[PDB]
């Protein structure tokens, strides 16, 4: 009945401002019974409430947040927006957005969102982008292994498809690990038969939005 | 303000089984409580509102109960899809507030890993780094030790595991180890070898391949 | 200074009604497993920390103020009034308030829809021609779709207006899904009206009208409300707190400063 889509930098300086903004699908964010949530939570740590705002104006933003937390609903764009000033690595977390309705027999005004997102990652760092590199992993009883190696970005997170998509099923993409570098690296990997390796077309892709990278790479025998 | 105690902080438990986890607010909340689920990957999925009302499309084995200060979720016959953490959340005043969150993890029967290693391709060798790759697929329990050998040495300090999150239908673990030489010491060497100790081998298993073959 | 309690409430001298699983509210809407309140009277009505509702889920607006109103009235005494009305359905059910093994709804309510295909504009009187004022509840039903909407009242928006010759309460619902509450993403708000003698009631809807069945029977005096979960027992005493009974021979009391009775002063 809605759907919830974030976006924003993905990295942000220290001492910088961080936006995000939140698209709406399904239903107009002009609505008397809606209100519109982020909450957050860092890496490794708990879920942090951040603060609701209705389209009539009325707004609660968390305590601990408030003297630089701001949220603006776009009607124009069916969209509602966060803005945190003055931001340290304390605000480095995944962010999500979400909707609740207004339910004051069940709920404190604002307090129960029901539809969120999946959340964003915002970095908040110093150290610049830097796209991946992404190399092939090639294939050596029955089920043979294959992948693509993406090593050397920043900030997280890279997304990996195989076939643009359709290889789906079978599909392992690991956690990035930090490298003593301060770069991140991760693998995707893929079982497929045997038999398939000397005719069937594999792609992976990776793309990471921050350094606007798209790579291809096709894998097969040394 | 009000902090949310949830216990236990983690929990394992076997298909079919029944789970129970509680959340004690430190004041009295009567039933401003809801109940979340958050799977790997998802967006957080409201399960259980005020208190115990089952939210759409949740399966009815799961089920909220208590009020004022001590509230439980049931989960009365795991399934490996309910593989996630759980929070509570106090809806009573402002700021929300969620639990520390209870993972919830599987425990099913031991499965071996099948092992795969896969030698640095040629356009990073360009880069002056060797990455060698050893793939663990689909086992259980987690342990899983990964031993790399280069020409029957053992190496220390110069490799990086992952492992992903429990699979949501076969509760099975994967993981990658990636040794991490230069080029100049790479082609010094020969013999490249991942050796995996696991309680689903009864003795280890070793992958290997040859530089230059 | 008087510091101890027994702990219980004597039901003597007041006359004590013991809310069980029940709100006061709860048993004024008729919540199917407080309809064994029908009609009680009580000089204290007692209400649990367990107490719970059980029926279609609902908020009310000024919850604190009717729940004050009908408990300083003490009674639930109620009268089934003839309302007609015309080209709806009536007695609607659900199965967030079941009643025995099927759908139900509040005793004290009219779940009205729409019959055929039309949901006409009701316009109904009811004459206050009794010497006591008449408390009506009644309520709106806020659907959680556009469809459920039209579904139900044909109208694509409804609205509530009930009026005396001194008051006038015109409600819009707000459509829209709320998290699910015994399986429902629907709600109602319920309001009040007070008709003074020689006064009317008017109710005018072209939708989403949960009707009054009839009126509840206003008095006046000492009758009142207390959260307490202090057992009840067979004794005599004047002073009642919520954490028990307490003695009234001192002038003051350490016990609680809500109480109800000939009390000693709190300090
Ligand atoms: C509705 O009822 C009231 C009271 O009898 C009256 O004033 C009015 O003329 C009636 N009709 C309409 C459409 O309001």
């Amino acid at each position: 009945q809605v759907q919830l889509e974030e976006s924003g930098p993905g990295l942000v300086k220290p001492s910088e401002t961080l936006s995000l903004t939140c698209s709406v699908s399904g239903v107009s964010v002009t609505s008397d019974i809606y209100y519109w949530t982020w909450i957050r939570q860092p890496p490794g740590k708990g879920l942090e409430w951040i603060g609701y705002i209705f389209y009539n104006g009325d707004t609660n933003y968390n305590p601990s947040l408030k003297s630089r937390v701001t949220m603006s609903i776009d009607t124009s764009k069916n969209e509602f927006s966060l803005r945190l000033t003055s931001v340290t690595a304390a605000d480095t977390a995944v962010y999500f957005c979400a909707r609740g309705t207004e339910d004051l027999g069940y709920c404190s005004s604002g307090s129960c969102p029901n539809h969120w997102g999946q959340g964003t990652l915002v970095t908040v760092s110093s150290a610049s982008t830097k796209g991946p590199s992404v190399f092939p992993l090639a294939p050596s009883g029955g089920t043979a292994a294959l992948g693509c190696l993406v090593k050397d970005y920043f900030p997280e997170p890279v997304t990996v498809s195989w076939n643009s998509g359709a290889l789906t099923s079978g599909v392992h993409t690991f956690p990035a690990v930090l490298q003593s570098s301060g770069l991140y690296s991760l693998s995707s990997v893929v079982t497929v038969p045997s038999s398939s390796l000397g005719t069937q077309t594999y792609i992976c892709n990776v793309n990471h939005k921050p350094s606007n990278t798209k790579v291809d790479k096709r894998v097969e025998p040394k | 303000d009000i902090v949310m105690t949830q216990s236990p902080s983690s929990l394992s438990a076997s298909i079919g089984d029944r789970v129970t986890i509680t959340c004690r607010p430190s004041q009295n909340i009567r039933s401003f409580l809801n109940w979340f689920q958050h799977k790997p990957g998802k967006a957080p999925k409201l399960l259980i509102y005020a208190a115990s009302n089952l939210q759409s499309g949740v399966p009815s084995r799961f089920s909220g109960s208590g009020s004022g200060t001590e509230f439980t979720l049931t989960i009365r016959s795991l399934q490996p899809e309910d593989f996630a953490t759980y929070y509570c959340q106090q809806s009573y005043n402002t700021p929300p507030t969620f639990g520390q969150g209870t993972k919830v993890e599987i425990k099913r029967t031991v499965a071996a890993p099948s092992v795969f290693i896969f030698p640095p391709s040629d356009e990073q060798l360009k880069s002056g780094t060797a990455s060698v790759v050893c793939l663990l697929n689909n086992f259980y329990p987690r342990e899983a030790k990964v031993q790399w050998k280069v020409d029957n040495a053992l190496q220390s300090g110069n490799s990086q595991e992952s492992v992903t999150e429990q699979d949501s239908k076969d509760s099975t673990y994967s993981l990658s180890s990636t040794l991490t030489l230069s080029k100049a010491d790479y082609e010094k060497h020969k013999v490249y070898a991942c050796e995996v100790t696991h309680q689903g081998l009864s003795s280890p298993v070793t992958k290997s391949f040859n530089r230059g073959e | 200074v008087q510091s101890s309690s027994t702990g219980k409430i004597c039901n003597n001298p007041h006359r004590i009604l013991d809310g069980i699983d029940c709100t006061l509210i709860d048993a004024l809407l008729g919540d199917p497993h407080c309809d064994v309140f029908q009609n009680e009277t009580w000089d204290l009505f007692v209400e649990r920390s367990k107490a719970f509702s059980n029926c279609y889920p609902y908020d009310v607006p000024d919850y604190a103020s009717l729940r004050s109103l009908v408990a300083s009235s003490g009674t639930l005494e109620f009268i089934t009034e003839g309302f007609t009305w015309t080209g709806v359905t009536q007695n609607g059910g659900s199965n967030a308030c079941k009643r025995g093994p099927g759908s139900g709804f509040f005793s004290r309510l009219n779940w009205l829809t729409k019959s055929g295909s039309t949901y006409p504009v009701l316009n109904v009187t009811m004459p206050n021609n009794d010497n006591f004022d008449k408390l009506y509840i009644w309520g709106v039903h806020h659907p959680s779709t556009n469809q459920e909407q039209t579904s139900l009242y044909v109208q694509a928006s409804g609205r509530v207006t009930v009026s005396t010759r001194r008051s006038q309460q015109t409600i819009i619902p707000n459509i829209g899904s709320r998290p699910w509450v015994r399986g429902l993403s629907s709600r109602i708000s319920i309001y009040w009206t007070i008709v003074k003698p020689g006064d009317v009631l008017v109710i005018n809807s072209n939708g989403n009208l949960i009707a009054p069945r009839g009126y509840f029977k206003m008095r006046t005096g000492k009758s009142s409300i207390m959260r307490s979960d202090a057992p009840i027992d067979t004794c005599i005493s004047e002073c009642i707190t919520p954490n028990g009974s307490i003695p009234n021979d001192k002038p003051f009391q350490n016990v609680n400063k809500i109480t109800y009775g000939a009390c000693p002063k709190y300090v």
